């Protein structure tokens, strides 16, 4: 999920725009 | 988890402006 | 509008303190 | 939704409640 | 007091609101 | 501590958005 | 709402400003 | 008080420590 | 009403988040 | 400058990059 | 953990407080 | 840079200011 994702390591834009509905 | 919520308070920030209109769902 | 831009900021983290574990959609479209 | 009813007045913490999943 | 309690476990609002005037 | 300084930022957005119109001290 | 979008930033601005002093804040 | 204060106009760091404890 | 400084404190988050390594400057 | 682009209507994630170092 | 970067979101918030009329650069690297 | 001087030792308004342009 985007909290085991993006709080280990720093997501992009791209990456965080993976979580967009 | 303290890290993880306050983690989480700014990827919501960060998902509010990155989705825009699209919107988005969050969890923690 | 950028009035309503920044007050959606403040309502989703008031959604995310609430919401706890429940979690919650939001859009500003509208 | 959220944002007629909340950003043009001030809604309490039961009434954002309404708005979670 | 409210970091000894709050900032090494989540506190909810509802633990908040007791540090409310 | 800055994680502690970090941390009492996001407490006292939360306790803003908890007390309302009581208001707070906060008194670290 | 604009005084309460305005206050959640005032708070913010105390913490930083006040440091250990804390701070009161009441909308009173 | 503080909104009324420093709400319509910006308040100075000087002015904002007045409500510091 | 303080509105250009609340939009300001929002501007530097979101060029926080998209500069990135580059940085930004923020003048009001 | 930034505020007046960005203070009545949104800029987009393009827009703000211009903003950037 | 992603400590660094939420760091420097809260150092930017600061500098926009305390620089004023000055305004500021940001420079991580 | 600021990070390093800030991140694990809380920075002072005076400290802070520094970088400031
Ligand atoms: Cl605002
Ligand atoms: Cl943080
Ligand atoms: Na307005
Ligand atoms: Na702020
Ligand atoms: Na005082
Ligand atoms: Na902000
Ligand atoms: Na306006
Ligand atoms: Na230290
Ligand atoms: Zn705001
Ligand atoms: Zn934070």
């Amino acid at each position: 999920g985007i909290v085991e994702q993006c709080c280990t390591s720093i997501c992009s834009l791209y990456q965080l725009e993976n979580y967009c509905n | 988890f303290v890290n993880q919520h306050l983690c989480g308070s700014h990827l919501v920030e960060a998902l509010y402006l990155v989705c825009g209109e699209r919107g988005f769902f969050y969890t923690p």
